[PDB]
C-alpha cells in the first residue's frame, strides 16, 4: 500500500511472529474437516516440551465464523473448555491459525475402543466424564453460549501430562447465521427434527443425554441409517427407544412446524410397547439406579421439561459411590492409542 | 449476550481500560503536528463518520459502537500517520459486523456505503472520491485484528442504562434522553478509561439535571465510587463545550491537511 507508513508496515514485519517459525508440525496433520487443518506440533525455540494442537482455518480472509471462533475463544476460560493460546495471522497467503494445547484422546476414539475389544473400564469413569462435560456447557450457556453441535467427537479427552484425564469441550458451532439450524443426526433433540427455528440450551442439554447413554452402552441410543430438517427414520428410532409422546409429556409439540407432518407419518399404537427402561433394560443398565434417572431427565422430549446443566451437576448420582475425579482415567493406565498422522493429498 | 456476565474478567477489563497518563503519553506522538483541541476534533469527526456508515448499512447501534471503539483503541496505541483514518474507520464496521450473527455485510455493500456516505454527507471534508477498494480493507482488516491482540468483544454502557432506568421506573421519561448522551460519549475517550456501568450512570445523572428529576436517594442507594462518576459528568459536560464552539463543517478540511501522512516507500 502506498497510503500505509512505510516504517510501520517493516517495523511490524520484523517482529510478527510466524507460525512456521515457531513450531514444528510438518507430515502431523491429525484432523482435516470443514473446519480446515489440524496438526499436532512441538516448539522450535524450547522454552517447553508440551504438544499441541494448530488448527488453519478452511478459507482466507476473516469469515464470520473465524470471528466469532475468534471473539469468543479469546474470553472464555475454563478448565473444561478447550483453551486458545495465541492466533497467527498469515498476511501472504491469507490465512489463520489458532494454537490450543493438545488432547490426545476423545468419545468418538475411546467409544469406539470398547466398542472394538468387548466384541472379541475405571469406577467412575464414566461418571467423572458427564461430570466435566456438563460442568463445560454449564460455563458457556451461564455467558449465553450455546455449543450448537455436540457430540463424541468434540469431547476431546487430555493424554499424558499434567492435565491428565481431563475433558476438552471443542469445536463449538460459533457462527450459524440468525442462530438458526435451517441455514450424522443422532444427537439431534425432537425439535429441532420437528422444524424449531432456533437452538437453545436445551438442545445442547439433548445431545449429552445421547452421549451419555453411549458411555454406558458403547452404542450410540438414537443411531440410525445414514435440506429440511424433517428427518421420518430419524424420529422413528427415537420413538423406539423413548416410545410415542403423549399430549401431557408435550404439550407444545402442537405449535412446532412438522406436527402435521408427524401425525400424518407416525401412529401411538406402533411404539406402545416401547421405553428407555426396557431400553436400557436391554443393554444391562439398572432402571432403579440414579444414573438412569438423570438420563431420563437429559432425555425429556419436550425441551421445556429437560433439566438445566446446573440441575444435572446437582444430581445425587455424584454424590453416590464412586465420586467423580479431575483425571477420568483415575491414575489408571491409558491402554488407548495415540492419534494417527494424515497426508496433505 | 454473549459473554454479559463476565465484565470484570474479560479481555475489554483486563487489557483496553487504559491509564489516563499512558494515553496522553503515546497521544503525544501525533500533538508534533496536531494541537489537543484539533485532535480531538479529529476524533469528533471520525466518530460521526463511523455512525454515518452503520445507519447507511442499516447496523444497530451496539454494532456501531464496537466498531467505534476498535477505531479508538488503534489510535491510542498507534499514529494517525500509520494508516489512513478513512480506510481503518469502515474496516471497524465491517470487523465489527462479523462479530455478530444475524445478517452479514457483503464486500460490494462494504465498499459502496464507504463511497456514498463520504460523497453525500462529508463532501466539506473530502474534495475526491473513496479511493480504496474492497482488498485494501482486507488488508487492514488483518492489521486491525492482529494490533487488537483478537480482544473483539467489547462492552458497551447501553445494557446497564436499560437496567437502571427500570429500576427507577423512569424508562418513558429518561430513557431516550440518557441513551442519547450515551451516544455522544463516544465523542470523547471515556470508554478507554471507566467501565461501561459507570458511564451510564453518569449519562442518567445528566438525563435527570437536564430535565430537573430528583434521584438524589436513588444514586445514594447504588454502592459505587462518586468521584469518578463526578470525574465523568464533567468529561460529558466539557464536550458539550466543544460542540457550542466547534463547527466541524467549517474546520475539517484544515484539520485533516494538518494530520501527518504515511510515508511511501521509495
Ligand atoms: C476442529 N478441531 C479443533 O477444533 C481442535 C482444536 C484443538 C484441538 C486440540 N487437540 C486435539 C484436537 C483434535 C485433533 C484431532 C481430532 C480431534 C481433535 C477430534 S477428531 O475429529 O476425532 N480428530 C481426528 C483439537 N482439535
Amino acid at each position: 500500500d502506498d497510503k500505509m507508513d512505510y516504517d510501520f508496515k517493516v517495523k511490524l514485519s520484523s517482529e510478527r511472529e510466524r507460525v512456521e517459525d515457531l513450531f514444528e508440525y510438518e507430515g502431523c496433520k491429525v484432523g482435516r474437516g470443514t473446519y480446515g487443518h489440524v496438526y499436532k506440533a512441538k516448539r522450535k525455540d524450547g522454552k517447553d516440551d508440551k504438544d499441541y494442537a494448530l488448527k488453519q482455518i478452511e478459507g482466507t480472509g476473516i469469515s464470520m465464523s473465524a470471528c466469532r471462533e475468534i471473539a469468543l475463544l479469546r474470553e472464555l476460560k475454563h478448565p473444561n473448555v478447550i483453551s486458545l493460546q495465541k492466533v497467527f495471522l498469515s498476511h501472504a497467503d491469507r490465512k489463520v491459525w489458532l494454537l490450543f494445547d493438545y488432547a490426545e484422546h476423545d468419545l468418538w476414539h475411546i467409544i469406539k475402543f470398547h466398542r472394538a475389544s468387548k466384541a472379541n473400564l475405571p469406577r467412575g469413569m464414566v461418571k467423572s466424564l458427564l461430570y466435566q462435560i456438563l460442568d463445560g456447557i454449564h460455563y458457556l450457556h451461564a455467558n449465553w453460549v450455546l455449543h450448537r453441535d455436540l457430540k463424541p467427537a468434540n469431547i476431546l479427552v487430555m493424554g499424558e501430562g499434567p492435565e491428565r484425564g481431563r475433558v476438552k469441550i471443542a469445536d463449538m458451532g460459533f457462527a450459524r447465521l440468525f442462530n438458526s439450524p435451517l441455514k450424522t443426526f443422532w444427537y439431534r433433540a425432537p425439535e429441532l427434527l420437528l422444524g424449531a427455528r432456533h437452538y437453545t440450551k436445551a438442545i445442547d442439554i439433548w445431545a449429552i443425554g445421547c452421549i451419555f447413554a453411549e458411555l454406558l452402552t458403547s452404542e450410540p441410543i438414537f443411531h440410525c441409517r445414514q435440506s429440511n430438517p424433517y428427518h421420518h427414520d430419524q424420529l422413528d428410532r427415537i420413538f423406539n427407544v423413548m416410545g410415542f409422546p403423549a399430549d401431557k409429556d408435550w404439550e407444545d409439540i402442537k405449535k412446532m412446524p412438522e406436527h402435521s407432518t408427524l401425525m400424518k407419518d407416525f401412529r401411538r399404537n406402533t411404539y406402545t410397547n416401547c421405553s428407555l427402561i426396557k431400553y436400557m433394560e436391554k443393554h444391562k443398565v439398572k432402571p432403579d439406579s440414579k444414573a438412569f434417572h438423570l438420563l431420563q431427565k437429559l432425555l425429556t422430549m419436550d425441551p421445556i421439561k429437560r433439566i438445566t446443566s446446573e440441575q444435572a451437576m446437582q444430581d445425587p448420582y455424584f454424590l453416590e459411590d464412586p465420586l467423580p475425579t479431575s483425571d477420568v482415567f483415575a491414575g489408571c493406565q491409558i491402554p488407548y492409542p495415540k492419534r494417527e498422522f494424515l497426508t496433505e493429498e | 449476550k454473549a459473554m454479559a456476565g463476565n465484565f470484570w474478567q474479560s479481555s475489554h477489563y483486563l487489557q483496553w481500560i487504559l491509564d489516563k497518563q499512558d494515553l496522553l503519553k503515546e497521544r503525544q506522538k501525533d500533538l508534533k503536528f496536531l494541537s489537543e483541541e484539533e485532535y480531538w476534533k479529529l476524533q469528533i469527526f471520525f466518530t460521526n463518520v463511523i455512525q454515518a456508515l452503520g445507519e447507511h448499512l442499516k447496523l444497530r447501534q451496539q454494532v456501531i459502537a464496537t466498531a467505534t471503539v476498535y477505531f479508538k483503541r488503534f489510535y491510542a496505541r498507534y499514529s494517525l500517520k500509520s494508516i489512513d483514518p478513512v480506510l481503518m474507520a469502515p474496516t471497524c464496521v465491517f470487523l465489527a459486523s462479523k462479530v455478530e450473527e444475524f445478517g452479514v455485510v457483503s464486500n460490494t455493500r462494504l465498499i459502496a456505503a464507504a463511497t456514498s456516505v463520504l460523497k453525500t454527507r462529508f463532501s466539506y471534508a473530502f474534495p475526491k472520491e473513496f479511493p480504496y477498494r474492497m482488498n485494501h480493507i482486507l488488508e487492514c482488516e488483518f492489521y486491525l485484528l492482529e494490533l487488537m491482540d483478537c480482544c473483539l468483544i467489547v462492552y458497551h454502557p447501553y445494557r446497564p442504562l436499560l437496567q437502571y432506568v427500570q429500576d427507577m421506573g423512569q424508562e418513558d421519561m429518561l430513557l431516550p434522553l440518557a441513551w442519547r448522551i450515551v451516544n455522544d460519549t463516544y465523542r470523547t475517550d471515556l470508554c478507554l478509561l471507566y467501565p461501561p456501568f459507570m458511564i451510564a450512570l453518569a449519562c442518567l445523572h445528566v438525563a435527570c439535571v437536564v430535565q430537573q428529576k430528583d434521584a438524589r436517594q436513588w444514586f445514594a442507594e447504588l454502592s459505587v465510587d462518586m468521584e469518578k462518576i463526578l470525574e465523568i459528568i464533567r468529561v460529558i459536560l466539557k464536550l458539550y463545550e466543544q460542540w457550542k464552539n466547534f463547527d466541524e463543517r467549517k474546520e475539517m478540511a484544515t484539520i485533516l491537511s494538518k494530520m501527518p501522512k504515511p510515508k511511501p516507500p521509495p
